RNA sequence: UAUACAAUUAUCAUAUUAAAUUGUUAAGUGUUGAUUUAACCAAUAAAAAUAUAAAUAAUUUUUAUUUGUUUUUAAACACCAUUAGGUA
RNA sequence: AUUAAAAAGGUAUUGUUGCCCACCAAUUUUUAUAAUAAAAAUAACGUGCAGUAAUUAAUAUAUUUAUAAAAAUAUAUUUUUUUUUUUU
């Protein structure tokens, strides 16, 4: 059993029943925690977009007037389908009509032998990227066999989550601070936190919690950039050795060992 | 010669429904039981009379996809 | 059976002229594209076969609603009734109709007969 | 240990496992600890010094703003407003780019009866069916959309042509005239020394022999050039660049290291065009057998 | 009971009459293998025998897929780090640090970043073992002798158009040159192969 | 929970006749008389009602039905039976599995080999 | 001897060797140049090079090219080569579209994460947050801050990796732009 | 959702009614940033009110 | 004509042309061609603003450009060649016989 | 010594209802020389792109017809031998 | 203050110190006797190292070559190991 697309078992989906939802967070429902809630609304019975080639091999690549102009004399309209060396692309990266394949090699053949169209190189590389879909990475095709674009806009939104955690973290943060702007002495303090926490420590105010600290800075001025002078011993002249520098046991247990790892080149 | 790593275990894909399909054990428990020498489950006690559905059939046997098998699904 | 050219099997439920499907001369079959809708590769389309199932739908009988007036008033179009639908349709095959068999499979290679797919040229119209 | 390389410092245990953390580093100087809290205490007092929403609202008070909602005009208007509002959103949070985008627009638009044809002229206008449906520009079109030459290059009779020809294990540079004469030889990765009874052949197509080459053969070119001008009578005395096209065949790694050698050139030489000629066989005589075929 | 159908106290239970003389296969698929590790032939992660499979053959390009660590891998900041490389490279009278604080921001971001990626992928590995893997049981479609069948379909029509009979049979090559080399009365272009 | 969350449509679960199905074959999936396999097969291709599908129109347009009916039948047969010696630990651990898979990709849908019992599992 | 342009031998240098064509201006190669770049004033050729160079290896050309280019093979093994890129092609393809039916489930968690943040702080504030400008008194603000968003949007040029040519021994592929083995 | 104002700011007039939405919006723009998980924690910020 | 005339003249100077313009044809009045004046300068912004930022200075771009490939040139030299690529004959024939 | 193939799917040599066959294009000189190769040796180097429809299905072609061997190098590559040539 | 994980083949069968391949002697036996008949049994001696992705991958056809396995080239091909651009 294989579905078609990459082979699943499964039919994908995200929600189902109509229920869903509200019984997974039932102790809310009756709490009333959901009443305004947005998140239990608009993604409740969201569903997966529908990532499919509905052209598996373009028929409709290109649209009807196309044809007209895919014969000899239209240099141009023969080159919004090639590459930009004039060579044709394979069937699976730019799929055509059948008839717009065999029009568009006649084509060029034609073009060629008559002069009307280069022999290599495609002439009109510029003028035809407005008949190409240029797909910019700020915009969201659901269907694309672009890996990158779609871990792109999740690193985006997941990052605009990130800001929301980030602001509203340093928010709290400067409002427990500054209410001692607000109040010096006003209260919140214990006695037993009198004895205990007023000591200098780790979460406290600890003096340096790591090696190589700055001690001693002082105003001194930049020197020369390469003040000493080179060594007496020729580091240049000397062959580096990597491999055979030590020797190795090999935990090789049977057979043969491997060619490409040694006797193999290069 | 290479081969996918556990085809010694792989499983045959047409016919590994069967062993557990409901019919089959309406079938066999009914001439054990026949027999007087076991006694029936409860279950064969129930669905004795409720006997399961006809015409639920699987894809392995038939090949259609288009096929709505089950009521139920 | 293993031989290749034999993997598309013995069906007998075909309307062709051999139960032996693979030697039919007729229809070679296209393993890569084909079987979205009807499972293997092998078996015959949506609108050829001759075996139904019980709960799959019938072939719709072609047209070519006025005619049901004296019914439920609501009642729309029977599921059964299609304006378009050939028993006779061929449909693309690659091995067949882009055989790329004498070339290097190079990008616009292959032999194409266009008589398959109806013409989306508008120089027709 | 023997005859074996020392393990890296991380693969020996903690050299300080056995001292406590109240160790390291010591936390001492407590005794000033609560000194200083005074002290701060205290500084904030002086700083009041230097410097130095409840306001009871009646829900019957409000009573004719409230009336003001009964009316049918102002429900009117919050009908209008929420069936504007009621379409469906696709904006979802707040989006900078969009946000851009709009006050963009809004800049730049700052910056900034007849019968109704009926669906029986429409059946009989086949033409009209085709120009809602095409990809062809209606009105007059741009010439440049049309003409070969367009986008092509555009030559003059003072030129000069720079060959940079990357091979698999060389590289090299030649010079012409527009009128097609050799201005100096080739300078070749093995013309050069560079090459041979060396390092070896994997490094001898390589990137900074392209660079070696090329550099060496741009600075033996603009005083030959200078001549050649000199000879016809044109100066380029000073504040002249030679105009130049770049052409390179091959995609080896020759060819990188080869035009950087003319980019740390641009003051002297000026690049108008980059073109790579690079040939591509369709098919053609046989190419000489390898090991497997 | 307290565990597996498919597994019993010695290994793996047996069915089909290959592992009955052979059984070696019920208790030893690899270098990876426990005993709690049978009837589950995928062994743990990081481990041997731990890769997901997609019609029989192995999924080892995960990483690749998120975009860490490819060549092909997603770049966080460059707007950035070339901004900051033009200052360094244009003047050295004036010193901008203000660049290196608006790419030490995106830095600090991008750890963060990363985390999550590589946790949303692993999550992916699960979810393509459960509902997606084969675990090795299907055959290769990834190499062309696998697909011997469709080519088959191909040659059987060069041989229908044929008169039915040169069979995996193509056109002598030519020449370079063959159709301008030679002189009237010989054949100048490769014929079919039946019409020789 | 398969019963419950895995069954697109499993009729009226209040009616005792569904009802008595579900218990049946509860009580037969503990004490080992039935594989979970065929015990879930049983009750997807138990007997209903005459033109189910068609009176499946008069109801659910995807054929999606509510799933409460479900989970309070389940709860309540597990309850009724003696299964757990504490009451409630039947309610709370159907309850619980469901709200955790919730939160997965593809969630009520199985692969048909993982889903029960068979030669090979899943870790 | 004559060799084609392609050829190993093409264009020697020797006592005997001679090169073939008008070699300048209008040229040998008039109609046979694959690509013209006009170079944008104040533009490094470097950034040109580059590009094309991406071009090419992305669209797998200077793979067909250099493959093509150096050694003959039977057209069986041109077509086992080419077709097992295909296959292979189309298996990772299959692969791709799962990984991104996942990761589109990945992303809608986290819209919903978003709108769970919504409902806890009310919207206008998680917009806030978000960079709204409720802080904007003037136009001069507005147009700071769309400053600030001007120069994020210009895109510095990219400086896109080529993969080095490798050259082995007898060079079974010449094609080889890493270490790996391959099955020829 | 529906009724809900999807792009609203800071600087928007405030809503007439008592939501969740209008009532976090308008505390946001009273006492700033302060938001507490629950009621016990505000109870806990005040300590002994 | 007007594209061609840059190659015509390189190739004969001797040979004298003009540049030939077309007969112009004007549409309501000179506002609104003025108006279309504005249209294409506008397109031209826009494709002025898409088509490539460069920087400023020419000579500052280039720098770090090849500073760039320079070091993606020696992180490159430290990857790990094949067996076969590093070893000579002599070890060849040395396992051979072994 | 006699004492029961298959006929639903079986790889080495007894083919058989099939639409082909024919197309005259490309490429070539400036000058003083280390190209190719892991390495040798001979020694001008550039190149040869276009065709669908249509042909009806079966019943006496089995001595008939048919399955990559091909004039012309004064044209190359390629291959074989090694500077003499063979072949293409 | 310069780290490692996840994909892989066996003519062997406690498994490469594993097996095997031809020529090169004796003999045994059948015959349709081609440099020196053919074929089959076979446990010496002497060459090597052909094969088990096996030290330039193998397999089939074709043509050439030859101490012996075999080797060179022309085509098909995996009973060889995979590396993967849906208009940039
Ligand atoms: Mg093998
Ligand atoms: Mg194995
Ligand atoms: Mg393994
Ligand atoms: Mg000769
Ligand atoms: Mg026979
Ligand atoms: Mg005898
Ligand atoms: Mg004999
Ligand atoms: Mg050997
Ligand atoms: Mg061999
Ligand atoms: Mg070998
Ligand atoms: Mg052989
Ligand atoms: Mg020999
Ligand atoms: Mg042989
Ligand atoms: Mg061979």
């Amino acid at each position: 059993r294989e579905g078609w697309l990459f082979g699943q078992q499964v039919q994908l989906h995200y929600h189902r029943f109509p229920d869903e939802q509200l019984i997974t967070n039932l102790s809310r429902w009756r709490t009333g925690e959901t009443v305004g809630d947005i998140a239990m609304q608009q993604f409740r019975n969201a569903q997966p977009f529908d990532i499919e080639d509905k052209d598996p091999q373009g028929v409709q690549r290109p649209s009807p007037e196309v044809y007209m102009k895919l014969n000899y004399k239209n240099p141009a309209t023969i080159s919004r389908f090639l590459t930009r060396t004039g060579h044709m692309y394979p069937a699976d990266i730019l799929p055509l009509n059948p008839e717009a394949v065999v029009k568009l090699r006649v084509a060029k053949a034609q073009a060629i032998r008559i002069g009307l169209y280069p022999r290599f190189g495609n002439p009109f590389w510029f003028r035809s990227q407005k008949f190409r879909p240029k797909a910019y990475q700020e915009n969201y095709d659901p269907t694309t066999y672009s890996t990158k674009r779609t871990v792109e806009h999740f690193a985006y939104n997941w990052v605009q989550t990130d800001r929301i955690r980030r602001y509203f973290r340093e928010l709290e943060a400067v409002h427990t601070s500054g209410s001692a702007s607000a109040r010096g002495s006003g209260g919140g303090t214990t006695a037993e936190h009198k004895q205990q926490d007023q000591f200098y420590s780790p979460e406290n105010q600890p003096i340096s919690l790591h090696r190589n600290n700055i001690s001693y800075m002082e105003d001194v001025g930049r020197s020369v950039k390469n003040p000493t002078v080179p060594g007496l011993m020729s580091t240049k002249g000397m062959k580096k050795k990597f491999h055979n520098l030590y020797s190795s046991t090999s935990t090789k247990r049977m057979g043969f060992s491997n060619p490409t790892l040694g006797i193999k080149k290069v | 010669y290479k081969m996918p790593k556990n085809m010694g275990v792989a499983p045959r894909f047409d016919t590994w429904n069967e062993k557990y399909e409901p019919w089959e054990h309406m079938k066999r428990m009914g001439r054990l039981v026949g027999t007087g020498f076991y006694i029936p489950p409860e279950w064969y006690n129930h669905f004795r009379m409720f006997p399961p559905i006809n015409h639920n059939f699987q894809q392995e046997k038939t090949l259609n996809p288009h096929n709505a098998s089950e009521p139920t699904q | 059976a293993n031989h290749p050219n034999r993997q598309s099997g013995i069906q007998f439920l075909t309307h062709y002229n051999t139960h032996q499907r693979f030697r039919v001369n007729k229809d070679y079959i296209d393993y890569m594209h084909w079987g979205k809708e009807q499972g293997q590769a092998r078996l015959p389309h949506r609108h050829q076969r001759v075996a139904f199932d019980f709960n799959d739908q019938l072939h719709p009988t072609r047209i070519g609603y006025a005619w049901f007036a004296s019914q439920d008033p609501t009642f729309g179009h029977h599921p059964d009734l299609s304006s378009s639908f050939d028993p006779n349709y061929r449909v693309f095959s690659h091995p067949e109709h882009w055989n790329k068999m004498f070339t290097k499979r190079r990008p616009g290679e292959g032999d194409i007969d266009l008589s398959v797919l109806p013409s989306r040229s508008l120089l027709g119209p | 240990r023997r005859g074996k390389p020392r393990p890296r410092a991380g693969m020996f245990p903690d050299k300080y496992r056995r001292v406590p953390m109240l160790l390291k580093p010591q936390q001492g100087g407590q005794q000033y600890f609560n000194h200083f809290l005074i002290r701060s205490t205290n500084d904030r007092l002086t700083q009041q010094d230097v410097d130095n929403f409840i306001s009871p609202q009646l829900p019957q008070m409000d009573w004719r703003n409230m009336s003001a909602r009964s009316s049918e005009e102002s429900i009117r208007e919050e009908m209008r407003q929420l069936a504007e509002n009621d379409v469906m959103q696709h904006q979802r949070v707040f989006n900078e780019r969009m946000w851009y985008e709009k006050e963009e627009e809004h800049r730049m638009k700052a910056r900034s009866p007849p019968r109704v044809l009926g669906g029986d002229y429409f059946k009989t206008r086949f033409g009209y069916s085709l120009v809602k449906n095409s990809e062809m520009t209606q009105g007059p079109v741009d010439y440049s959309q049309l003409d070969m030459w367009g986008e092509m290059p555009r030559y003059t009779s003072d030129m000069v042509f720079l060959y940079l020809v990357s091979r698999r294990r060389n590289t090299y540079a030649v010079a012409y005239t527009y009128e097609g004469k050799r201005i100096l030889n080739t300078y070749t990765a093995g013309n050069r020394g560079l090459k041979g009874g060396d390092r070896g052949f994997r490094s001898e197509g390589s990137t900074d022999n392209g660079h070696q080459v090329t550099s060496m053969y741009l600075n033996d070119l603009l005083p030959k050039l200078r001549e050649m001008r000199a000879s016809e009578g044109r100066p380029m005395g000073r504040g002249e660049k030679v105009e130049l096209v770049v052409r390179v065949m091959g995609f080896y790694n020759g060819r990188q290291g080869a035009v950087r050698a003319v980019q740390d050139r641009a003051n002297e030489f000026h690049v108008r065009y980059f073109e790579d000629i690079t040939p591509f066989p369709l098919n053609g005589p046989k190419m000489p057998r390898g090991v497997f075929k | 009971r307290q565990h597996d159908s498919g597994v019993n106290q010695y290994g793996l239970k047996p069915t089909n009459a290959y592992d009955y003389i052979n059984p070696t296969n019920l208790i030893n698929f690899g270098r990876g293998t426990t005993f709690d590790n049978l009837g589950v032939r995928r062994a743990g992660r990081g481990e041997i025998d731990s890769s997901p499979s997609h019609s029989g053959s192995p999924v080892f390009t995960q990483a690749k897929l998120i975009g860490l660590s490819g060549e092909e891998q997603l770049t966080m900041c460059q707007s950035e780090t070339m901004a900051l490389r033009l200052c360094m490279a244009k003047a050295g009278k004036e010193t901008c640090e203000r660049e290196s604080r608006a790419l030490d921001s995106c830095l600090g971001r991008v750890g963060h970043l990363r985390r999550a990626m590589s946790e949303a992928c692993w999550e992916f590995n699960d979810w393509f073992i459960q509902n997606v893997s084969d675990n090795h049981t299907k055959p290769f479609q990834h190499r062309p002798h696998d697909w011997r069948h469709f080519y088959a379909q191909e040659k059987l029509v060069r041989e229908r158009q044929q008169n039915g009979h040169a069979y995996g049979r193509r056109p002598k090559q030519f020449s370079f040159g063959a159709r301008y080399v030679k002189t009237d009365g010989y054949g100048k272009r490769p014929r079919l192969p039946y019409n020789k | 929970c398969h019963t419950a969350m895995s069954v697109l449509n499993p009729g009226d679960m209040r009616s005792r006749l569904i009802y008595n199905h579900l218990r049946i074959l509860a009580e037969s999936v503990a004490s080992g008389e039935m594989t979970q396999r065929t015990a879930f097969r049983f009750f997807e291709s138990a007997v209903r009602s005459p033109a189910y599908r068609e009176i499946a129109k008069r109801q659910l347009e995807g054929g999606a039905a509510t799933r409460l009916a479900g989970i309070s039948a389940a709860a309540d047969v597990m309850r009724r039976m003696g299964l757990t010696r504490r009451p409630m630990s039947s309610y709370f651990e159907l309850y619980q599995r469901i709200v955790e898979r919730s939160e997965a990709m593809t969630p009520w849908g199985f692969p048909p080999l993982f889903q029960f019992e068979e030669r090979l599992s899943l870790e | 001897g004559g060799y084609m342009m392609y050829h190993r031998k093409a264009m020697g240098t020797m006592k005997y060797s001679k090169w073939k064509g008008a070699h300048g201006g209008i040229s040998h190669f008039y109609g046979r140049t694959p690509m013209v770049e006009e170079v944008r004033p104040n533009e490094p050729i470097t950034l040109v090079d580059r590009r094309i160079m991406h071009y090419v290896h992305h669209s797998r050309l200077r793979h067909f090219q250099l493959f093509r280019s150096y050694q003959e093979k039977s057209n069986s093994t041109e077509c086992k080569l080419r077709e097992g890129e295909m296959l292979r092609r189309r298996w990772h393809r299959r692969l791709q579209k799962s990984f991104i039916a996942f990761m589109q489930f990945k992303t809608m968690k986290v819209l919903e994460d978003q709108a769970r943040l919504v409902n806890t702080y009310g919207q206008a504030a998680v917009n806030a947050a978000l960079g709204d400008p409720w802080n904007a008194t003037d136009n001069v603000a507005r147009e700071r801050k769309s400053a600030a968003v001007r120069r994020q949007v210009r895109a510095l040029p990219m400086v896109n990796v080529v993969p080095k040519h490798v050259a082995t021994m007898k060079q079974i592929h010449n094609d080889r732009f890493n270490y790996r083995w391959r099955v020829n | 959702p529906a009724e809900h104002n999807t792009l609203s700011s800071l600087r928007d007039e405030l809503r007439l009614d008592l939501t969740a939405q209008s009532l976090k919006e308008a505390w946001m723009r009273v006492s700033g940033g302060v938001y507490f998980q629950s009621v016990d924690e505000y109870y806990a910020s005040v300590d002994g009110l | 004509p007007e594209s061609l005339l840059s190659n015509h003249m390189a190739e004969h100077p001797d040979s004298t042309a003009k540049p030939h313009e077309p007969h112009t044809s004007s549409s309501i009045s000179e506002a609104a061609a003025f108006e279309e004046r504005m249209l294409r300068a506008m397109v031209s912004a826009k494709e002025e603003d898409l088509k490539e930022w460069l920087g400023d200075d020419s000579r500052a771009l280039s720098e770090t450009i090849d500073d760039i490939s320079r070091e993606e040139e020696e992180r490159e030299a430290d990857i790990r060649v094949a067996r076969s690529m590093e070893e000579t004959d002599a070890e060849r024939e040395v396992s051979r016989r072994a």
